[PDB]
């Protein structure tokens, strides 16, 4: 168990450890989903406009431009999705939506101090889009109920 | 009246299978009167 | 009235629906803002690096690129507003401004059992962009009031 | 001191105005930050497809994607930083970190009522990334004591 200044810097850094162990670094992973990974003793001045000549064209620079692109068009997902959950600017969201043994029926201890993410990713790995769908379906029966409450509401 | 073949513009040609589409924009912003307020109310509670 | 695992694929399914059955199907409009229409019975492997040529550069190339970019710029713009109105995250915000019988005089089941939200927004088209307007001079006031309350607040 | 109205087209309007007056113009800053500054009398049509011809590959082009791209590449990193501070969808967001003397020692109104944020944003111009390590490293400890709590939470 490091500091508080060291999890900022270990991206990946609970990866091996107990799923309980990795929610100190969840913002360091967010973090690298934009910026990639952190950068410490040395942080130089990345600002705009390094492309003086043609070079916007050649090989890296379209790559680069790809690369840019695409990291932003998946965070964005990442977001949409935790947003349509109900979700939005939450790096623990409790649902309505209950769990089930078919799922898994591991205790909390058999999980969260017990599995790494990733081992556990792969055991829920068949279910995690019907959860996903679950999600958004719980969400909608909230927004429908809203609705409701608005009509009775005069 | 006679008619003749014409095939001058191939826009035509497009128009012939396009002409069961069109493209719209969707608006997903959208605002409406409710007896909801903000803050510390929701009408009574 | 079809079910929750439907209600997701139905895009654009209460479009001539009324304006208070169509806040089932809040969630499915947004995330096609992104993903555009939710694909069923295949779910194929969308990941990156699929350009393997100089075909970046080309027609389909350049319009794909336009089209995910566009896609994005757009969505933020849609975020950044319901932001600055203070309704980050909410599908459904509730408002401190009044409505305007000017803008439009009809009771709740006036609209909400009665017309279709493109019907609708085609009523108040005109006094649209003077309410967002209000919705960010409410949300500056409010935070005027705030600073205002840390003042007091020693 | 201007109408509510007019605050919204003010950008960088309480640039040498006192930081707490600055607040009521927080929004129309944000607003900037994606769409640029904001536009009164004329409203054009600003919508998709305007690029007709191979014209996208040239200097104009090119030099316009480079620079909308940046526009969203640099308003997530201040979103994502915000978010894992917690203070998503937050104009004045309220921390756990206490303020220190050696970061500065001014009294509210020696600040608010004295200073203008771009002056004020001088003096912390040091301490300031250690400060948003602080305020993520919070966020984490927060985290942290949520799995603490659903541990003893059955
Ligand atoms: C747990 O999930 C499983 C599968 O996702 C559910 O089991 C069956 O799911 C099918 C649809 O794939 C339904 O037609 C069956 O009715 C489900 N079985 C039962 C007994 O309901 C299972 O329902 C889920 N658990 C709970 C408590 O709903
Ligand atoms: C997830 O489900 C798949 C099946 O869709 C499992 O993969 C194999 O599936 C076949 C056909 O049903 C079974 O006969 C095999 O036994 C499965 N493999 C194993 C190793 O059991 C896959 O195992 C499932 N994932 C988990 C974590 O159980
Ligand atoms: C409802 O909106 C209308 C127009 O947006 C308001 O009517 C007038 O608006 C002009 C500005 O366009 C003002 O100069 C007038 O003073 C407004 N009339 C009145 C009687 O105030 C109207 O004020 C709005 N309704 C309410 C209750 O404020
Ligand atoms: C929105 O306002 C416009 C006017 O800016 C309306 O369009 C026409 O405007 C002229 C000039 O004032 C009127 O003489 C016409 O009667 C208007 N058309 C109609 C069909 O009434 C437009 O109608 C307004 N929108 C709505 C939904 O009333
Ligand atoms: C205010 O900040 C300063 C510097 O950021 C802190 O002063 C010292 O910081 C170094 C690390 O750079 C530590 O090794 C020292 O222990 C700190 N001094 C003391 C007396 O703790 C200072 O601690 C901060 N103020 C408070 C109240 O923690
Ligand atoms: C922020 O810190 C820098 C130093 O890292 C200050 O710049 C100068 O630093 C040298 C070396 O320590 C001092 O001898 C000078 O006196 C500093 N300049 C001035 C004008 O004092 C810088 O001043 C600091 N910023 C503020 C607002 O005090």
């Amino acid at each position: 168990a490091v500091g508080m200044g060291a999890v900022l810097l270990g991206f990946l850094g609970a990866a091996g450890s107990t799923m309980g162990a990795a929610s100190i670094t969840l913002t360091v992973q967010v973090r690298q989903l934009l910026s990639g990974i952190v950068q410490q003793q040395s942080n130089l001045l990345r600002a705009p406009e390094a492309q003086q000549h043609l070079l916007q064209l050649t090989v890296w620079g379209i790559k680069q431009l790809q690369a840019r692109v695409l990291a932003v068009e998946r965070y964005l997902q990442d977001q949409q999705l935790l947003g349509i959950w109900g979700c939005s600017g939450r790096l623990i969201c409790c649902t309505n939506v209950p769990w089930n043994a078919s799922w898994s029926n591991k205790s909390y201890s058999e999980i969260w101090d017990n599995l790494t993410w990733v081992e556990w990713e792969r055991e829920i790995s068949n279910y995690t889009q019907h959860i996903y769908n679950l999600l958004q379906e719980s969400q909608n029966q909230q927004e429908k109920n809203e609705q409701d409450l608005l009509a009775l509401d005069k | 009246e006679t008619f003749r073949p014409a095939g001058g513009d191939m826009r035509d040609n497009w128009r012939s299978e396009l002409y069961k589409y069109k493209v719209v924009k969707i608006k997903p912003l959208g605002v409406a009167p409710t007896r909801c307020r903000r803050r510390v109310v929701g009408r009574r509670r």
